[PDB]
């Protein structure tokens, strides 16, 4: 199996997490 | 050693105020030098590494952010991670955060693994600040231990066999993986070469073949280098960092390279989220991204 | 913008 990405089958490509600094 | 003693006051900041340091004593951190140095040595200077995978850009002693990417992430050995070099030189802790991975390295020497950046390199990071941190919190001594175990990192890891990974780049000298199982180590960084480009060199998409490189040492290559090199060894993606981009990662050429940078707002001319890449056991590959929230 | 050895 080649890589893939996660959105070649409809997943998230990404998650993104936002932080404060503090 | 007291490893775990270590690794405990080195997570104590965790949830205090940012920018708070970790004063290991001077023999708790040369102890994590020697040891980590042997098991670099005892490991190949071309690891050859099994999905799933963590895979980490550039982190530049941004401790708390390094932190905040383990809590994402998992936790060594809840997750296995490959980090990409540049732990030091930028940020103001940089000796807290090669510490917590040289002290990682040592615990989980077969799920946790750090490569060479270019920033560890006695000559780049006497200027862009470690030596001032270890010269200020320690001694020139102890920065001069930190590069004899800088000097035996390994350079670049193949996961899976489809995944080349890297600090820098591509180098128009590398034919065969087997030039870089040939270089020995200890060794410094040259100004010139084959593990020059490998710490150094950067895509371009404004170039056709080999190019010059802006910073004024090293290359650049384009898209057909890229395929071309994935095409011989076959191989389906070069994995590197070295370079600031606002997502914390980003696609080149037709999604056969990804950057990959970890230290979030690292550059006054524009913000920019880090990130890690998440490769499953099946080489399915995603990204966790740390965004500050304004 | 740091000073391109690198924003």
């Amino acid at each position: 199996r080649r890589v893939s990405f996660a959105d070649n089958f409809g997943f998230n490509l990404v998650s993104v997490k936002e932080f404060d600094t503090w | 050693l007291n490893l775990d003693s270590i690794i405990g006051r080195l997570l104590e900041v965790q949830g205090s105020r940012p920018g708070k340091n970790v004063q290991l004593t001077e023999n708790e951190i040369r102890g994590l030098c020697l040891k980590s140095r042997e098991i670099f040595l005892s490991q190949p200077i071309l690891l050859e590494l099994e999905a799933p995978l963590k895979i980490c850009g550039d982190i530049h002693g941004q401790y708390y952010d390094l932190l905040r990417l383990f809590e994402y992430g998992g936790f060594p050995p809840e997750s296995n991670y490959l980090f990409l070099g540049d732990y030091v030189d930028r940020g103001k802790q940089s000796l807290e955060t090669i510490c917590l991975l040289l002290a990682y390295k040592i615990k989980y020497p077969e799920n946790f693994f750090l490569l060479r950046g270019n920033h560890e390199c006695a000559s780049i990071n006497r200027i862009y600040g470690f030596y001032d941190e270890c010269k200020r919190r320690y001694n020139i001594k102890l920065w001069k231990t930190f590069t004899d175990c800088f000097n035996c990192l390994p350079i670049a890891a193949i996961v899976d066999e489809k995944i080349f990974c890297c600090h820098g780049g591509l180098s128009p000298d590398l034919q065969s993986m087997e030039q870089i199982r040939r270089i020995m180590r200890p060794t410094d960084v040259p100004d010139q070469g084959l593990l020059c480009d490998l710490l150094w060199s950067d895509p371009d998409k404004d170039v056709q073949g080999w190019g010059e490189n802006d910073r004024g040492v090293s290359f650049t290559f384009g898209a057909e280098v890229v395929a071309k090199f994935l095409h011989k060894h076959d191989l389906d993606l070069i994995c590197r960092a070295h370079q600031v981009v606002e997502d914390g990662y980003e696609f080149f050429a037709k999604r056969q390279l990804v950057t990959l940078f970890s230290a979030p707002n690292y550059c006054g001319e524009f913000d920019n989220a880090g990130a890690m890449m998440s490769v499953d056991e099946t080489l399915m590959c995603s990204f966790q991204i740390l965004k500050p929230a304004d | 913008x740091l000073x391109r050895x690198x924003x």
